[PDB]
């Protein structure tokens, strides 16, 4: 069972928010 | 299906308490992250410019079309009703359970999203992009499950539903109120948001105030008084209590009051009676839209109804549908009052807040009436706390009724969801004050 | 019959608002700034952050 403070669930949010901005930011730049 | 089960993030109890100062931080914390989450918009969508399939989920899940947070709630409250019935039916494995149920729900509400016809075209989107999706929405709705933890463990204040349900209806009214977004069509720069829109036509131009106070296509400044005026009469509403002086039999020595709200249940005749509309409503749009006489009873969808049930549940478009068709304004106003009184009714005895549930915990910690003898504790209950829900769920009802009447921002529902959320906030803030 | 259950319904009604103590100006003033600044918190942090994203969202996509 994985157990995880409440610091490391705001650091993967933060982490999955960064990665959509990754991947938008590769489509627009692939896409031109 | 223990493994399964165990294969799952889980956030660790805060066995050293925690201070208000702190859950309050954590919770804004919380409520930040999902506030950033839902105004981001996903990636893969090819179009969003059809009209939206779930527009009536957006406010009692919480969601924003296009954006992470689109599910919203959903997770949550669907595994929370698919265990509540596996219990009927018949211990961190059970949490454990509920998370990975959560997360299949998810999922297939993330396939029928996409499915659904909006993002574009699936079949050009291709099995990679509607897959892309489907991650980006389960991992989504993961996040929610782990915030509502966070919030629900003891890191935060309440619940994860109620933070996002207010935040939301919050956010919208106080947007409505002074967007900054400027929209014109022919009439110069009109300002979105009420205020800045006065502020904006008072600068520029008596003429103005009339226009920024009956400006019909965008916020009013009468929909703000209306908000605020129905704020305040809720307020008041929710201060009602049955204050019942007790004393103790089995220990000595310890006095107290116990209140009965006039809102006993302080808003869950709201969320029942929003689930039920809404889900009714999707069901309408998607039937008619896809392919009956029954169909057209079930509502003629034309997007707001032109005809049937679902015509009946829509509250009043104007003055003018009143005085047109009385015979359905006064089928609303029935139908919002008597779904609130049953619901209340229903919930008081289904969420074990019945008199027998009340009079037995009082027997079993021995609380006693003051001046009524300890057999007769029940009778009294019996004598106030039907009535008490009955009469609870009536005047939600009403109070809804006069909200969507006077036009007020944020809708009648999400005014009520928005202060009774608060209020309960409140007493939470109050309680951890005095502890 | 139903006239008779409307109408004890409706009294016992009137009587649990007459036996409920309605808040007075004090509490109903205390009540009502909590729940300003709680809404005002709410709805100002979604506000700016709406403000915030919309040139990112504007960047971004």
């Amino acid at each position: 069972g994985l157990k995880v403070g409440p610091v490391p669930v705001l650091v993967m949010s933060l982490l999955f928010i960064a990665s959509v901005f990754m991947l938008h930011i590769w489509g627009k730049y692939t896409r031109s | 299906i223990k493994p399964f089960c165990v294969i799952l993030p889980e956030i660790q109890k805060p066995e050293r308490k925690i201070q208000f100062k702190e859950k309050v931080l954590w919770t804004a914390i919380t409520l930040f992250i999902f506030l950033v989450c839902c105004q981001i918009p996903l990636f893969g969508i090819m179009s969003s410019d059809s009209a939206d399939p779930f527009y009536w989920m957006r406010v009692i899940l919480a969601s924003n079309r296009g954006t992470l947070m689109e599910l919203g709630i959903s997770p949550i409250v669907t595994s929370g009703l698919i265990m509540q019935l596996l219990a009927g039916a018949k211990r961190a494995l059970f949490n454990g359970a509920q998370k990975l149920f959560g997360m299949i729900i998810t999922i297939g509400q993330s396939i029928v999203y996409v499915m659904t016809g909006m993002y574009g075209d699936p079949s050009e989107m291709g099995a990679g992009i509607c897959l892309l999706i489907t991650i980006q929405l389960f991992v989504a709705g993961l996040i929610v499950l782990l915030l509502d933890e966070l919030l629900q463990k003891g890191y935060g204040l309440g619940s994860g539903i109620s933070l996002f349900i207010a935040t939301n209806i919050c956010e919208t009214i106080v947007w409505k109120a002074f967007s900054p977004t400027t929209v014109n069509t022919g009439r110069g720069m009109e300002f979105e948001g009420a205020i800045i829109a006065l502020f904006h036509l008072l600068a520029t131009r008596v003429r103005a105030l009339r226009e920024a106070f009956y400006r019909q296509n965008l916020p009013n400044l009468m929909n703000l008084i209306a908000t605020i005026f129905v704020f305040a009469v809720v307020i008041y509403f929710q201060g009602f209590r049955y204050e019942l002086p007790i004393r103790s039999t089995k220990v000595r020595g310890q006095i107290g009051i116990y209140p009965i709200k006039l809102f006993y249940t302080s808003n869950i005749p709201i969320i029942l009676q929003s689930a039920l509309v809404s889900n009714l409503y999707v069901i309408s749009q998607m039937l008619s839209a896809r392919f009956n006489l029954l169909v057209s009873l079930l509502g003629t969808w034309s997007a707001y109804p032109v005809g049937g049930l679902c015509y009946y549940l829509s509250p009043p478009e104007s003055f003018g549908s009143v005085l047109e068709d009385p015979v359905h304004a006064v089928v609303y106003i029935v139908f919002m009052l008597g779904s609130c009184a049953f619901f209340s009714k229903t919930w008081i005895e289904v969420s074990g807040s019945s008199p027998r549930d009340i009079a037995k915990q009082f027997k079993d910690q021995g609380m006693v009436i003051n001046g009524k003898r300890e057999t007769s504790i029940y009778r009294e209950l019996k004598k106030i706390i039907p009535t008490a829900a009955a009469f609870g769920g009536l005047c939600i009802g009403a109070l809804s009724v006069l909200a969507d009447f006077l036009g007020a921002i944020g809708s009648g529902t999400g005014i009520l969801l928005a202060v009774t959320i608060i209020y309960q906030y409140f007493e939470i803030f109050v309680k951890e004050q005095s502890e | 019959q139903f006239v008779e259950p409307s109408r004890q319904f409706v009294k016992d009604s009137i009587r649990l608002v007459k036996r409920c103590t309605k808040p007075d100006r004090k509490e109903f003033q205390k009540i009502a700034m909590a729940t300003a600044i709680g809404f005002a918190i709410m709805g100002f942090i979604g506000f700016f952050v709406k403000l915030i994203h919309i040139p990112i969202n504007n960047i971004i996509v």
